[PDB]
């Protein structure tokens, strides 16, 4: 009961009968990219359209054909052309798909330089009877120069079964022909689509770009370039498709309105949504408002909404208007699509290859080596508004460590600055700092350390540090950042190289190798699986008077301090003095303490000037495990030691493994000479 | 000087990646006079 309505390939002619009037319209060759079609060419006077004679549509019944308006990417609200219907002979004409949520069936210039394939089902959104179609541009005088349009392969008769899933052109409403990639007779086995999407803009993502620019006005992201939604006529940007089906995350940036106040209310919203079906249907993912807090640009992070997730689904945003008309313009910029729900455990890389499934963003950063590297590191050494780098999201669990090797300027600059560490479970809407500033104060700790581990002085050149993970960053995606609080010079440079952050080495190679591919490669001198057996006798003594330069076979780093006469005497000759004006840190290599009964040494306050506050006051802490992790052993308090004294202490029987480092280290000081300390004398036997 | 550094008229060694990128980081702007 379905009769085939209209058919027209007009590959030789068109076919009399289909049409009423063609005025405008010749056969030939338009845009001979996405071969006879009906052009309407810009220089034909008069009427730019094509009517069909009238005909019984039913229920079943849909309007399919291929378009191209204009050829460019020049978006126009100017001239578009109207898909419209008659009940009553062409006395008056309606939009055959009015606006509502989806745009109108009316189809303007820029939208796609291509031709394209368009579908509107009639009987499910109009009920059936004698009915006339046309294509619309307009009527033009001599002289006028519309867009040029045409139309090719036209169908008015029965939709084919579950409309070919959008994926398909329909024959007769029995057969389709699928899409490239698509099969099965109804469109719907889809070949696997990536399941990642980046788009900086800096430069296939994108099916349809339409009614935007890629520009520098109205920035959020200093970097570069973002897309500007400025333009008339249609304002709608599409994806292609893609597999959700395990993704995590749509995040981008959005600015709504630009302008000198408040935007006003009646621009129309920006609606994100999304299609399983090639674009027939679209369900709502997120309205976006123009309001008074709504002209600043900002980072906006979604989670997958579960009717999203399949193999075979495509994002959009648009912005509805009635004639192709706007208030206020939008700018959007770095999209990504994807993560994992596996959330898996496991993200490890040397950078030979700069993957941003792993890491989303890298602002500022180059893949390239520095500083005796091996290989290509992650590197913020050229001339940025903005320096850091955000993974993707992992799930972190009791097992799980970060482990990375780090490098601030490498003698470039003397600056002292820090490289913020931090760590989101909402999708990098909100950032916490990983390693909370925390001292002796409270037994609200037991482990030391400070907010800013990544510093310039201690870090200079290449140096491991691996970090147990907090239990407060265990969720099932916990992403992490490396940030460069701006303001901050060029040449404070830095990088990091040799990241594993999981769960795959147990005990964490004990603290003398870098977990890969959830093997130990150990550091050299060390040998085992674990890494835990020594190549070779470490020293079973610590002996320094600091009469001599400190030598690399005592201490591993010294930050902050140099051989001064300014105490006095505070054992004999020189100490140690640190007075530096960014870290003041002391540590010792790896000892052999299996059989050593103390640490002591001669030690002084306020050489300079007298420490102020408790805060300030050195602490001594040793470690077993590479440095890992830390144990007090002694507050050096603040008040006491304004005269050289004495400190001996026992080491506790923890302290006694094969191979043991010491550490001294000030927490806080008023800055360069001030709340200075000396050393002198270190003695552990 | 290094291989991954350019040699300035200064007799200064800046990275390479210094060079033509809209600063003046030899102090005598001989990283940016031929770009
Ligand atoms: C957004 O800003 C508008 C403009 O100021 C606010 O609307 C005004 O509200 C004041 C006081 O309530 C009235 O006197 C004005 O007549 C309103 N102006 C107009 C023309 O809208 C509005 O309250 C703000 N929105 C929110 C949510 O605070
Ligand atoms: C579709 O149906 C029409 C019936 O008018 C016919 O002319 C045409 O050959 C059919 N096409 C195919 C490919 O079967
Ligand atoms: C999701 O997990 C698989 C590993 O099973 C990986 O190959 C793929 O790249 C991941 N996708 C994203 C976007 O992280
Ligand atoms: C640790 O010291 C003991 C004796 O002092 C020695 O037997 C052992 O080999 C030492 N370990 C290493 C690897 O230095
Ligand atoms: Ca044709
Ligand atoms: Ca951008
Ligand atoms: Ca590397
Ligand atoms: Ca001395
Ligand atoms: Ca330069
Ligand atoms: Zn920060």
């Amino acid at each position: 009961n379905n009769p085939v309505l209209l058919l027209d390939t007009f590959d030789f002619g068109p076919r009399e009968d289909n049409w009423f009037f063609y005025p405008g319209g010749n056969i030939g060759l338009y845009c001979p990219y996405s071969d006879s079609a009906m052009v309407f060419v810009s220089n034909e006077v008069g009427e730019h359209s094509i009517t069909t004679r009238d005909l019984s549509v039913n229920e079943n019944t849909i309007i399919q054909f291929e378009i191209n308006v204009g050829c460019s990417t020049d978006s126009s609200s100017a001239d578009p052309v109207r898909l419209e219907f008659s009940r009553d002979f062409g006395a008056t004409w309606h939009l055959l798909l009015p606006l509502c949520h989806h745009p109108s069936s009316t189809y303007y210039a820029g939208t796609t330089q291509g031709w394209r394939r368009e579908v509107v089902h009639f009987g499910k959104l109009h009920l059936a009877g004698s009915v006339r179609f046309r294509w619309y541009q307009g009527f033009y005088p001599a002289g006028s120069q519309p867009v040029t349009w045409a139309i090719d392969n036209v169908y008015i008769g029965p939709q084919c079964e579950e409309m070919c899933y959008g994926h398909g052109s329909c024959i007769n409403g029995t057969k389709c022909i699928c899409d490239p990639g698509y099969s099965g007779p109804t469109c719907k086995i889809s070949t696997k689509n990536p399941d990642f999407l980046k788009d900086d803009f800096e430069g296939d993502r994108f099916l349809l770009m339409s009614g935007g620019k890629p520009s520098r006005k109205c920035g959020i992201l200093s970097s570069g370039n973002n897309l500007f939604f400025n333009e008339d006529g249609l304002r709608m940007l599409v994806t292609r498709d893609l597999d959700l089906s395990h993704a995590r995350f749509v995040q981008f940036f959005m600015r709504l309105g630009c302008g000198k106040g408040v935007p006003d209310p009646r621009s129309q919203p920006v609606l994100l949504q999304y299609s399983l079906n090639g674009g027939l249907s679209w369900s709502l993912l997120q309205e976006f408002l123009f309001s008074n807090s709504s002209n600043v640009g900002r980072y906006i992070a979604l989670e997958m909404p579960l009717k999203a997730r399949s193999g075979s689904t495509r994002l959009r945003w648009w912005q509805p208007s009635e004639n192709g008309h706007f208030y206020s313009p939008w700018v959007i910029d770095q999209i990504l699509i994807g993560g994992n729900i596996s959330g898996n455990t496991v993200l490890e890389d040397d950078f030979s290859t700069l993957d941003s499934r792993k890491w989303l963003l890298h602002p500022g950063g180059t893949k390239m080596p520095v500083c005796g590297s091996t290989g290509d590191a992650l590197v913020f050494i050229e001339k940025a508004s903005t320096r850091y780098v955000v993974t993707t999201d992992i799930a972190v669990n009791e097992d799980s460590f970060l482990q990375i090797d780090f490098a601030a300027s490498c003698s470039v600059t003397d600056s002292c600055y820090a490289i913020e560490l931090e760590y989101s479970v909402d999708l990098g809407l909100s950032w916490h700092p990983l390693v909370r500033d925390c001292l002796p104060t409270n037994v609200e700790c037991s482990r030391y350390h400070l907010q800013r581990i990544l510093v310039s002085d201690t870090f200079n050149k290449w140096t491991r540090i691996t970090l147990p993970l907090p239990s407060y960053t265990r969720s099932q995606a916990t992403r992490f950042r490396w940030h460069q609080p701006a303001p901050f010079d060029k040449q404070q440079t830095w990088a990091i190289d040799n990241v594993y952050i999981g769960d795959g080495c147990l005990d964490m190679c004990s603290g003398h190798g870098r977990c890969v591919q959830g093997s130990c490669v150990c550091d050299e001198q060390w040998g085992g699986l674990y890494c835990d057996e020594p190549e070779t006798s470490l020293p079973t003594q610590l002996k320094d008077n600091f009469n001599r330069a400190p030598s690399n076979q005592n201490w591993l780093t010294v930050s902050g301090g140099k051989l001064s006469t300014v105490c006095g005497a505070v054992a004999s000759g020189l100490a140690l003095h640190f007075s530096g004006g960014c870290s003041r840190l002391l540590v010792t290599v790896d000892l052999n303490l299996t059989n050593a009964e103390f640490i002591q040494f001669y030690f002084m306050y306020g050489c300079l000037i007298t420490p102020s506050n408790r805060n300030q006051g050195v602490l001594l802490e040793y470690s077993v495990n590479g440095g890992i992790t830390w144990n007090l052993l002694m507050e050096i308090f603040y008040d006491q030691y304004s005269k050289p004294g004495f400190v001996n202490i026992l080491l506790p029987p923890d302290a006694k493994e094969i191979a043991t480092r010491f550490r001294w280290w000030q927490p806080r000081h008023d800055g360069l000479d001030q709340n200075d300390w000396a050393i002198d004398n270190v003695l552990i036997s | 000087c290094e291989k991954d550094q350019f040699q300035c008229r200064n007799e200064r060694c800046i990275p390479s990646v210094w060079r033509c990128d809209e600063d003046d980081d030899c102090l005598d702007h001989s990283d940016e006079d031929d770009c």
